[PDB]
């Protein structure tokens, strides 16, 4: 099992982990896992942390004819309704030899006492497609078993994890609240139909 | 494991949970309703039932 | 662009319009048919008049058919949730309307047949009260046609 | 009994499960889940609104249908020994049809307020499109269930009048006073559904 | 600002002030209006006097209408989540108290007129028992007006 | 500091104090009002003695009202969760204790009234049984007043 | 790229077509059969005509079978959700329509066959009532064919 | 430190003590009061003694009160969660034991009172039967005093 | 490649092919069996003719076994969800169509036997009715053979 | 260290030990008292001897108490989740076995006392039958004593 | 490799193989024992013929035992989730098919035994019906052995 | 390492063994005790011989105890999740099989003792049929002893 990529500032402040992290340009893929998790050479320079904001910046030397940097951008807000500070990773950035690409991650959030975990943070339609791109882009990313925590860290360990994997998706809620509404109708349909009867006797 | 890595729940877990729960609820009710309609069935042996 | 689930609701619209109108027309035909059968023993000549509450039940599954066919032609892969839920609204609208109208046509039919057999003055009285039920199927149709064309 | 034991078993099992879930998410400190904010934003405004229209027509028409069979079953039965019944007691039917019609009126009124809006992020949907989705659902339930209850009520008192009017012809014109009070409930459903609906927009 | 879904609870407040009051007044009017109709054949003069349990049930529908109007005129997409809950509290508080009062008015209006047909001295007792029921709609209205304006 | 949804529990306290006590007082008035109506035919003099269980059913909704207004006047736009839970528990405590007293007043105030017309000596004992029924509303109130002011 | 898990709804389509058509055809055959047997003690020569209700209940099972085969001949690994939902809709549309039609043919067939042995002139009417019950399964089919072929 | 929901359970505790003991004492008072009413018709002398199975139903509501007051006087915002579950335990433990003792006192009262009317020697037997019911409220209390003070 | 949990639906296919068919054959055998027992007292000669309803219920269990074997011999760890859904669909199609057929066989078997006891000419009609009950199992089987080989 | 919620299952054990045992002793005292009361009219002497069903229902309440107090005295904030689960098991084991023994003692008590009125020899018999019921409460206790002390 | 929370399904298999077959044999035994007991009054010589349905119930529990033991021996720590579901499907497929057979024998055993005492020729008919009932247990074992060894 | 929740299923095994065995033995003793008490009126000499259904219902409670005591002495803080599910399965497998045997002993004890009092020839036959009920508990034990150890 690989160690997390910590960010250290008097104490560990960010923890980042994946079972696999890989990327593509022009749909040609490379591993980053063995260049990343548990690697002393990993260039975090220009990463940053603040009590309400965090930016994990990972730079690589050999990739795609360039030096390449991936920024993970996270914030922690006092969500007034729920009073706990919830966090979200709001966007990812890729910085190249002379250009930038952006990805918006859609669903990565939880209360800041907890890490976030999912089976995929990816742009590929097969892999939950959390990395939305609002315009065409040359890049792709995938984190498998993505796990992050950028607030209230307590040594080398993650805290408990608020998985992406909830019991009901939006599509399921609408599917159920359609079906389990019209099943009230169908049960009434059958309540009357099963209460049909026929005479036992006839006139002279 | 050393770091408190999560229980690794898959994506589509909401889908598998609801498929399995509503299928197993449906098949449990289809069995209980069928089994009730056979258990509390009137056996109707009216030519002999009085004896 | 669209959520992958999108075309579901319109499909459950098309199903509901046909299914709940058949459930309605079925109970309507079952109650009315039981009435005609039990009536005929004493008044066999009255059957061809007394079919009215039966054909007025069968018509409910034509209003369900019209909407379910309209929805089925209106569906496509690329349907937005708006066009899909409109078609679910159409489907429940004619569906439960026909399921309700079919219960009043059934029960009024099953009385109205025996009532005409034992009292021939009630025949138009039944037909009036059945027109006031069978129009409930048309109300669920009119809104369902409105929602599918919106 | 049979089906009522099934409905009881479904009902009690569901609320027993909701006690155990509502305890377990509370005691385990998982109340960051059960987020009724996700539920009431992820469930699309379009769905709430179209269920509202569909129940506005349908529950009204269910109320008119129980109205018509409850009074119609007795009009016919009493009419056997008193054929005149089929004149006067048709007014209890006309009131039931008016309960259906309060349904079609409001289901069309709600329909002509609902529009596409070309967004899916809750911040891009914005408070307006949600307030319309909810208000058109609530308006739909308000007219729908008020007309359901009005229509069963006029059915029952229409059957009232029709069995009274079998035995004494002078009663019907006086018993109609309770059909006016029954009919007020459908129209109060309409008035609230109008007021709920009045402030909505989508787009 | 308030959260986007904030107005849902307050909409359910309108849609339960009216719905459960309509259930209450409907049962109170249907139970009482059956009572009046069956009673009246034995005592045809008593319809005019015996409307009171029906008027008392109709008042529950007026209480639901009043809270529902007050909610529906106070709703906005901007509604703070606090006021949205106050509006659901008010809506159930009147709506289900109206249902309680309508159940009582239905039972004591029917038993009241059936007894009164035989024994006219019950009529004064009946109106007292009715006021001790219809005031439950008023107690639910008092709290609901308070909650919806805190 | 406090969650914006925090008032939900205190709101459902104010509602539940009323709703369940109005259900209790409605049942109490339906049963005892049926008792009085069916009794009064044989004993027209007993109405103003036998209204007492209806008056006590009416007092059950006063117990709910006293707590409901006390809770409602103790809401605010961001109440401490502790006081919001207290207001929920207070509201259920009197609401359902009043519901319980309403069941006991309904059964006793019906049965004791048909007993009293058969045997007027029962009236003295009936009031004591009704006090042991009504005082459950008061024990509801005592626990709800302690909680809603803690 | 089509989601995983997609084929499930289409499969439940093909199943629902056959299952609910069998449930309808079974109830239709059970009631018609009971009516034929309870009739044929007294007028045994009617059997050869009296079987027609059961044949119409058997035709509903053919409507289930036809749709269930036409759906299954359009399943594939990685079916697009649009066609998989259209197949669920086609499935229920014929399936529960056939279920409804089965109740109607059953109740009609029972009451009508027993009526016919009391009164032979009912039969020429009962056939017409059964055509209005059977056509529900045909409307269920017409919609299901349409949905399953878009 | 201690959680937001921490005092919620301790409050549902005070509520559940009072609520379920009031349900118990209400069912006790209702059944016992019915048995006294039915007895009175032919044994009016027994009423002032036959109220014992009502006085004891009142005592079960007092055991609910003594726990619900004791919990309510020992809540605070800061509560340790552990103390809150103990108080819930006290609340259910008396509350539902009072519901059980109330079931026993209600049945034993309703049977014992009528049996005493038929046979005056039953009365000491009835007090002995009722002590083994009333003590179930006491066992609920004993446990609830222990949990609430642990 | 293909998921863990993917075999679960295929297993529930093998189970449901069997269980629901055994419930259909159990009904068919139970209900027709009680009919045969009650008939045999009056008509000892008919026993060995009257087993045909039981034999046809036995065939519904066979159709359930045929599919359950054809599913179970087609499970593997790596099963693509498509093949697993097809097996669930097959197992419900025969399982529940066998149930429908079995429910019909039980009802027509009993009525057919009691009718044949009083009137031996029914026996040919009882077979023809019963063919249309048992063939629903065959149609369920056809759809399950088709689906489990898509 | 141990979870903050860990004592919840331990308290539900203390509670269930008393709740379900008072429900057992309540049904066991309600049915027993009913039988004693209904018997006393015909055999007034037997009321003293016939208390024993009640006295053994009382033992089931005490088998609740012994475990509910043993669990309660064992609780602490620092309770390990394993220890809480033992206590939950002990609670449901004695509680629901006490309930089961209560059902047995109730029915045996009622039938036993009514039989003993007609046949004095039955007394020794039903005492033995009650012992074979009261031992269920003891076996519940044995398992709950074991689980609380591992 | 393999997850925990996974030997659970195979355990529910072994359990359900014993549980639902014990329920099947219990219904089979309870109904057959009722029929035999009531029968033995009129025909005391018949018992050792008419005990056969009870034995045909005892075997259903043993068909459960065969599978239950076969599964429980095939359980292991870290068992592949595939094997675990095959053991669940086996366990249910015998368990609920044995339940189906248990009804089928219990019903035809009560009726067949009663009929046989009224007419001794039925005994050959009854045992032939019991083959066609007991074979439903066998068909659950067949598929369960296939699923257990696949 | 094992999860903290691990011992929960295992202790619910020990509970289920005793709870469901007590519910089985309770129904067994209640129905048997009713039989004995009712028949003692006619044949006082048969009460002693008629105890056996009670005793065998008592033995189901022993089979519960044995498994609950074996689970409770096998259970520990560190218990691996595999063994915890095995214990749950052992608990349900004896528990619900002992519940099934309890149902069988209850029905058979009642019907058998009643038949025996009318006809003393039945007793030996009743003992055989009781062993075929009692042994279901022993099969539930056989599977539970395997599950708790392998």
């Amino acid at each position: 099992i690989h160690p997390p990529v910590s960010y250290n500032d008097t104490a560990p402040r960010i923890l980042f982990w994946a079972q696999n992290f890989s990327v593509a340009y022009k749909d040609e893929w490379k591993d980053l896992t063995s260049l990343t998790f548990g690697v002393e050479n990993l260039n975090l320079t220009g990463s940053f942390w603040n009590d309400s904001f965090a930016m994990l910046s990972l730079t690589y030397e050999p990739l795609f004819g360039a030096t390449v940097t991936f920024k993970f951008i996270l914030a922690s807000r006092f969500y007034p309704v729920s009073a706990r500070y919830w966090f979200t990773m709001e966007r990812l950035e890729i910085h190249s030899n002379g250009s930038v690409a952006h990805f918006n991650v859609s669903q990565v959030t939880g209360p800041s006492i907890y890490s976030f975990h999912c089976e995929y943070v990816s742009s590929l339609s097969k892999k939950g497609s959390l990395l939305v791109t609002n315009v065409p882009s040359l890049w792709q990313m995938t984190l498998h078993n993505f796990q992050i925590q950028a607030f209230n860290v307590t040594g080398e360990q993650f805290s408990y994890a608020s998985d992406c994997a909830g019991f009901f998706s939006p599509g399921i809620w609408m599917g159920l609240l359609t079906t389990l509404f019209m099943l009230f109708i169908f049960t009434y349909g059958l309540h009357m139909i099963l209460s049909l009867k026929t005479m036992d006797r006839f006139d002279d | 494991s050393p770091y408190n890595l999560a229980y690794k729940y898959n994506l589509e877990y909401s889908v598998v949970f609801n498929l399995v729960l509503w299928i197993m609820t449906g098949l449990a009710l289809a069995v209980i309703i069928t089994s009730y309609n056979i258990w509390n069935m009137d056996p109707g042996y009216d030519s002999i039932i009085y004896r | 662009n669209n959520p992958e689930y999108s075309s579901f609701f319109g499909v459950m619209g098309a199903s509901s319009a046909m299914v709940f109108s058949a459930m309605g027309a079925a109970y309507g035909t079952a109650k009315s048919g039981t009435g005609i059968a039990a009536m005929s023993v004493m008044r066999p000549e009255l059957i061809m008049k007394s079919i009215i509450p039966v054909v007025m039940a069968g018509i409910i599954a034509i209003y369900g058919l019209v909407v379910a066919v309209l929805i089925a032609n209106s569906l496509t892969d690329g349907i937005t949730l708006y066009r899909s839920f409109l078609q679910l609204g159409a489907g429940l609208s004619v569906g439960l309307s026909g399921l309700a109208a079919g219960f009043a046509i059934g029960i009024v039919g099953d009385a109205g047949v025996r009532g005409t057999a034992q009292q021939p003055r009630l025949f138009v009285g039944m037909i009036l009260i059945l027109i006031f039920a069978e129009v409930l199927g048309l109300y669920g149709l009119i809104v369902a046609l409105i929602l599918s064309t919106k | 009994t049979g089906l009522e034991l099934l409905y009881l078993g479904i009902f009690v099992a569901f609320w027993a499960c909701m006690i155990v879930v509502g305890i377990c998410y509370t005691i385990f400190d998982l109340g960051f889940r059960f987020d009724v904010a996700w539920f009431l934003t992820e469930t699309s405004p379009f769905m709430w609104s179209n269920l509202g229209i569909g129940l506005a027509i349908s529950l009204s028409v269910v109320g008119a249908a129980w109205g018509i069979y409850i009074t119609g079953s007795s009009i016919i039965g009493g009419g056997v020994k008193a054929p005149r019944i089929k004149t006067k007691n048709l007014v209890s039917i006309i009131f039931c049809e008016a309960v259906a019609i309060y349904g079609i009126i409001m289901a069309i009124v709600i329909s002509n307020m609902a529009e596409p809006f070309s967004a899916t992020d809750p911040k891009a949907i914005g408070h307006r499109n949600y307030h319309a989705g909810y208000s058109m659902f609530g308006a739909g339930l308000t007219v729908g269930l008020s007309n359901l209850f009005c229509g069963v009520c006029v059915g029952i008192v229409g059957s009232g009048a029709a069995l009274a009017d079998a035995q004494n012809p002078s009663l019907f014109v006086k018993i109609l006073i309770v059909e006016i009070f029954g009919s007020a409930i459908g129209l109060f459903g309409v008035i609230v559904a109008i007021l709920q609906t009045s402030r909505v927009k989508m787009g």
